[PDB]
């Protein structure tokens, strides 16, 4: 496993009231609910952002909390990788640069840094963007980026709140579809927050938390997307 | 505020005017050298002294003002964020006392749970 | 609330947000009222130059307050267009547009008015020390005193008060001019006329300066010539500096993010996320801050040149500590210097002045000095008058070497050089490149030096010497005494003897030479701190407006993971290339403006000009360093 | 009616709108969203085309005078944020109100209610310049719901707001205008924003072709029901 | 921790330098005041205020280096008594927050054996 909670609780507002939580190395995995039910905060408390009052996360066998500001910011500039909804983006820069604006701080040799992006853009379809300015390209193409952002120094969990937050029904296909083929091919574990069944299709578990507590282990079973999407279509409804 | 403030540094303005003094002295005794001219220039330094002892008060004494709060009963909020270091430390002190209190009544309140 | 304690509470947050501008104000206004002291001050009438001290001061007293009215109605330009989102709101609450220009006015009268107060008194307490620096600079012992005068604090307050009725106008008319609608891309790739731009600002700059290492080279030959190239290497720079800010600095930016690739660091965002799309948007003004910086750089270092050069031009200018024209007079003088109990020697040299054809050893053509080579006045000295190199038959030597000489007249080390005086000419041979410097400038021109030739020759054309060609003096009679206390006691008794001021004394001269370049210094140097003082409060509050246009880059960068630390590294770098930019083509204009004229007033250029970059730079970083706190601030508050 | 528009310069819109009705308008860089925004707030920008709200006859002479009858009946919520830096929350809320000679005491609930239902309570003397922009936002709306209006015109509020903040504004605009009815015009660059309200028309060049109002369908259906439409033009 | 202390009074090092700066140019300037006398002085003073910098920094950080008692069990050690209005405001809300801590850790008490 490379992610670990033991009854992680936050004591504001409450929202969280304890759930265990693990992971398996490149794994798919999604965790929702109702709107407002806590499913957001379970990505600032994993990520070191508001840290927490009660409990304890483990992230690659290290700690995620019990620790100053000094370290955690290299923890998360190292083994963390986001995927924001809005694009989070640059304007004065372009693709190429804005792509490697977090391998600049690890300050590797100019060699190796063009051929990690042309393995990262040829993997996700937007090699021929290299040098457009995001004002000249597609609300589809500023996400590719910013998931080819997130996923150009290999970490190991990626949290993405709702990557398909403003994406039409073909832009969020192919985003997750790359995403998909990505995960398998980087063997790299990413989460996410979804709040439809269709962009959470592609996971291997799904969970559902609301006010703090955990529901189900909804494994995929290693079928087609017929028998995933209705099993997931009926278990929101009924939750 | 004022009061507090001047008692803490009476040292420090103290050797800032022993010089200014020192000169009033050896210039009353010294037939080369003119007191006028050293009066004069005793004046623009004394005036660069008092704005500058005027613009350190509101520096050096915002963090430990707006301290008060913590010690009455209003400490339900936070206070200003320290910019130099001897107040840093005060400030990380005050911070481990409300992370070891935050942390004995959450470990407390735990048990009191537990043996329900 | 009620109206008054809005005022008060904007005028809180203007004197927190504004304090440079607050500060400029104050030093501009102490500046002005110490120098309008100066000018009515009766101590100083004793300073004596070719231009009056009372007349200088109030050229710089009427200088003063034209760069000090356009940088404070410029200042207060940007401050109404910066607080436009609260006056379309005011607009938007119910308020006519008088209730909110007197809440504007209000805070306005209350802000200027006080610091005009503080820099009244400010004035009245440096008054005495700015007196003491002139008397200091222009070398003269008096006694400073410190009085306040009725007519100084009627003028600043007159002057003060027309200009803030200036401020409200413009106020007013910018409150009438802008309707409701008030409170509510920039990055593209190069194109063809920005390539024209960039290029054609490179090429103009560089023009200048070379026109500049050929201006006094020898091709230009009439004063027409000379002052035409100067408007042209004036106009090349302004426009080549205007074309550098305008679109040379956005390809320069643009080559360099090309060359280094799609790698660019956190320090590479910052900087070039503004000098690419930023310094265009302002070219006229950093154009102006350039420009007049340049100048200002380059008229103190070239009074400084002649300042400090000013001793060894007195000592050029004459042959020994004194200079006498009629022989009566030296009788009169040396008995005067014999019941002093002095010992002084009287040296009497006669000259010889003709016509000498040089133009056969003038290095490439002859027509690079003003006159005929062939036929000029050259100073003629005897191998017995000076006891420097004795000169065999048919040789000569050139004494002096006045490095303007050198380059007007580029001299070679062999040929023959060609007397022609009212009989039969003489040919000659000379070396030249000496130092010692045997004839005064009252005979031989300022830069001509003087030939020198075997006592033979010298009293073979006693006979024939050209009527046509002599002044008055031929003889000339030089002064010198022991030691170097005893200048003083000579000067001083030397005084009452040229009452009709027909002599010339080597230590009148370097007086007279200290004082009128000592006052334009010190009107320079002064002026110029004054405008650096503004140029630096307007740079900063320019960077203040992009710092709040820049915030949510800020926010973003943050967000992705940058520490503020991290963030602050690069916004130092940033604010360096931001301050620094202006700073070195400023530099550079001034150096080569002045190594083109160097010459022009004394022998040493390069100590006193790089003290005063060196001096110019320390007290121009001050506000990029502002700057950066106030950047470091913003960054903290992003998120 | 209550806001009707009658060939809304463009080339004339007849747009019916009822009370309490958020709506948005759609349109591309060309077609003019902002000036249209300008034109329907009806202040400066006028020349043919007349807006009956409630049946009030327009053009009267002048802007100033335009002036006073949004002052006591027209909010408005911009995306810059127009909070004064001295100005302290709840006088902000106040700041229109501290012009009209009042008892000081109506003002007083008023902002308490406003504060209770949008919620600036928890912050009421805390300062602008220390506060998220999600707040700022949120103060700015109630401070043009504090002149009780009818009609308020907000233009793309959610600009410098990001997913979060755009999410928790529109959901509390939308429950204060359910609370007190009162049409909300508004103007849309990014579509996550035009989603939450209840009628948009798209505009190709300043003409009212196709309106999508939503029903049993809402939010993500919404969303990308306005995406084809958009993707049309 | 000499690091810390002079960053702390950088300020005050700065104006003193700034007033010995403006003390030898007025003296420059000045001709009827000398200029070697000054110097000299200048030199006496700055030593003495050397001596006087460690003997202030020596007696004035010894609370803040006591303040160091919370980064292990060293809890049980006693803060030394402040003298300065500064420290004793410190010490206040120190104390102030300490009597939290104690009344807070008797209300969980009681109700733990309340509830029984
Ligand atoms: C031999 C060699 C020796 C050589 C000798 C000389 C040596 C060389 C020169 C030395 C240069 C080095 C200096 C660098 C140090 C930098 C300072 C620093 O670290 O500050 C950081 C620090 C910044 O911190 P921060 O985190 O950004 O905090 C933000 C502010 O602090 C937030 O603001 P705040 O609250 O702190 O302050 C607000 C406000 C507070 O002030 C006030 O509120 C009081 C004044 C308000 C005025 C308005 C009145 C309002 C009330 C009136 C109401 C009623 C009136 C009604 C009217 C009538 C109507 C009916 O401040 C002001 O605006 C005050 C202005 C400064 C007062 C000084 C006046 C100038 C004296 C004249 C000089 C004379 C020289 C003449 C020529 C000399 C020739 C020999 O600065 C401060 O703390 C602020 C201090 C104020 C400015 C000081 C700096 C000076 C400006 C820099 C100039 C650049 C230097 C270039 C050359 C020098 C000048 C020619
Ligand atoms: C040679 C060319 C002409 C030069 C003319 C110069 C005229 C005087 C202009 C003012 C120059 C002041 C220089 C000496 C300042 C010494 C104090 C200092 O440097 O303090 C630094 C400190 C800011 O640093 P800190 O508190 O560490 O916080 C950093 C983040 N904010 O600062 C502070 O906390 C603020 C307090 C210091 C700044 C204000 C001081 C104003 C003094 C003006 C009095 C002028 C008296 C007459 C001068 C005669 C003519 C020179």
């Amino acid at each position: 496993v490379i992610l670990e909670a033991n009854k992680i609780r936050k004591s504001y507002g409450e929202v969280l009231k304890g759930i265990d939580i693990h992971i398996e190395k490149g794994e798919f995995v999604s965790i929702m609910g109702a709107s407002g039910s806590g499913k957001t905060t379970l990505l600032n408390v994993l990520s070191s952002i508001d840290q927490v009052s009660h409990g304890t996360i483990h992230i690659n066998g290290n700690d995620m909390t019990a620790m100053k500001e000094k370290q955690l910011a290299e923890f998360r500039k190292q083994h963390l990788g986001f995927i924001f909804q809005d694009y989070n983006l640059l304007d004065t820069l372009t693709v190429k640069e804005n792509i490697l604006l977090p391998l600049s701080i690890t300050k590797l040799s100019k060699k190796e840094a063009n051929r990690k992006f042309e393995e990262v853009a040829k993997e996700l379809g937007i090699y021929e963007l290299r040098d457009k300015y995001p004002n000249e390209i597609s609300g589809g193409q500023k996400q590719r980026t910013s998931a080819g952002r997130a996923f150009i120094h290999d970490p190991s969990i990626i949290f993405a709140d709702e990557p398909t937050g403003a994406l039409d029904s073909k832009s969020a296909s192919d985003l997750l579809n790359k995403l998909s083929q990505l995960n398998q091919k980087r063997n790299a574990t990413i989460i996410m927050v979804t709040h439809d069944p269709v962009a959470a299709s592609y996971c291997g578990r799904v969970i559902f938390i609301k006010d703090g507590q955990m529901y189900t282990q909804l494994n995929k079973g290693g079928q087609d997307r017929q028998t995933f999407f209705q099993d997931i279509m009926k278990t929101q409804g009924v939750l | 505020m004022i009061k507090a403030f001047l008692i803490e540094r009476r040292s420090w303005i103290a050797a800032f005017l022993f010089q200014q003094a020192l000169m009033l002295f050896i210039a009353f005794v010294d037939p080369s050298i003119s007191f006028g001219n050293v009066l004069y220039m005793v004046y623009l330094c004394i005036l660069f002294f008092i704005i500058f002892l005027w613009f350190r008060y509101r520096k050096e004494t915002a963090f430990y003002k707006s301290l008060k709060t913590w010690e009455n009963n209003l400490d339900v909020t936070a206070i200003n964020e320290p910019e130099t270091p001897f107040e840093a430390m005060v400030e990380r002190s005050i911070a481990g006392q409300t992370e070891h209190l935050k942390q004995t009544a959450a470990r407390h309140r735990l048990a009191l749970e537990n043996e329900k | 609330m009620n109206i008054n304690q809005l005022i008060l509470r904007n005028l809180k947050k203007n004197l927190r947000n504004y304090y440079l501008y607050v500060f400029a104000l104050i030093f501009s206004v102490a500046l002005y009222f110490a120098f309008v002291t100066l000018q009515y001050d009766p101590a100083i009438n004793e300073v004596k130059a070719s231009i009056k001290g009372a007349a200088a001061i109030k050229t710089a007293s009427i200088l003063l307050v034209a760069v000090v009215a356009i940088f404070i109605l410029y200042a207060n330009t940007i401050f109404i267009k910066r607080r436009s989102k609260e006056i379309g709101l005011f607009q938007l609450i119910g308020m006519t547009k008088h209730k909110i220009f007197r809440i504007l006015s209000a805070e306005n009268v209350m802000l200027y008015f006080g610091s005009l107060a503080i820099g009244v008194a400010a004035g009245f307490s440096i008054s005495k020390l700015v007196l003491m620096i002139l008397f200091k600079i222009v070398d003269v012992k008096a006694d400073a005193k410190l009085h306040f005068s009725e007519q100084a604090l009627v003028q600043t307050v007159i002057v003060f008060c027309g200009i803030y009725l200036l401020i409200m106008i413009m106020n007013y008319t910018f409150i009438k001019k802008q309707s409701i609608l008030s409170l509510f891309d920039k990055v593209k790739k190069i194109s063809f006329f920005q390539m024209l731009i960039g290029a054609l600002g490179i090429v103009l700059i560089l023009t200048g300066y070379y026109v500049s290492s050929e201006l006094f080279g020898g091709k230009f030959k009439t004063i027409n010539e000379l002052f035409v190239a100067m408007s042209f290497i004036l106009g090349s720079v302004i426009i080549g500096t205007f074309l550098f800010y305008k679109g040379s600095v956005t390809f320069i930016s643009n080559i360099i993010r090309k060359s280094k690739g799609g790698y660019l660091n956190i320090s590479e965002v910052l900087s070039l996320s503004s000098i690419m799309f930023r310094m265009k948007s302002n070219a006229l003004l950093l154009t102006i801050i350039t420009t007049v910086s340049a100048l200002a750089i380059g008229l103190l270092s070239l009074a400084y040149i002649s300042y400090y050069s000013s001793e060894k031009t007195a000592e050029q200018n004459v042959a020994a500590d004194f200079s006498f024209m009629n022989e009566k007079d030296a009788k009169l003088f040396e008995n005067k210097l014999r019941e002093s109990n002095i010992s002084f020697v009287k040296k009497a040299t006669p000259v010889l002045q003709a016509n000498v054809d040089i133009a056969n050893i003038m290095d490439g053509t002859p027509k690079e000095m003003q006159g005929d080579p062939g036929n000029m006045q050259l100073a003629v000295v005897s191998d017995k008058d000076v006891k420097g190199v004795d000169v065999a038959a048919g040789e000569a030597v050139f004494s002096g070497y006045t490095d303007l000489l050198q380059k007007i007249m580029v001299f070679k080390d062999s040929g023959v050089i060609k007397v022609k005086s009212k009989h039969e000419t003489q040919p000659l041979k000379y070396k030249g490149l000496r130092e010692e410097f045997l004839v005064s400038y009252t005979f031989t021109s300022g830069g001509m030096p003087a030939v020198i030739v075997d006592d033979s020759l010298f009293k073979q054309l006693d006979k024939d010497k050209d009527p046509r060609i002599q002044l008055a003096q031929s003889t000339f009679i030089g002064v010198n005494v022991k030691h170097d206390d005893q200048m003083e006691k000579a000067n001083e008794l030397f005084q009452q003897v040229n009452k009709k001021n027909e002599h010339l004394s080597r230590l009148d001269t370097s007086a007279a030479q200290k004082s009128l370049f000592g006052m334009v210094m010190f009107i320079v140097g002064f002026l110029g701190l004054t405008f650096l003082i503004t140029s630096g409060c307007i740079l900063y509050f320019k960077q203040m407006g992009e710092s709040e246009d820049e915030k949510p880059s800020y926010t973003i960068l943050r967000k992705l993971g940058f520490t503020q630390g991290d963030l602050i590294k690069g916004i130092r770098i940033k604010q360096m290339y931001n301050f620094g930019i202006p700073l070195v083509v400023g530099l550079f204009h001034s150096y080569f403006a002045v190594q083109s004229g160097w010459f022009l007033f004394g022998s040493e250029v390069w100590a006193p000009m790089i003290m005063v970059m060196v001096l110019y730079t320390a007290l121009y970083s001050i506000f990029g360093f502002l700057s950066v706190l106030y950047y470091k601030k913003v960054i903290k508050s992003s998120l």
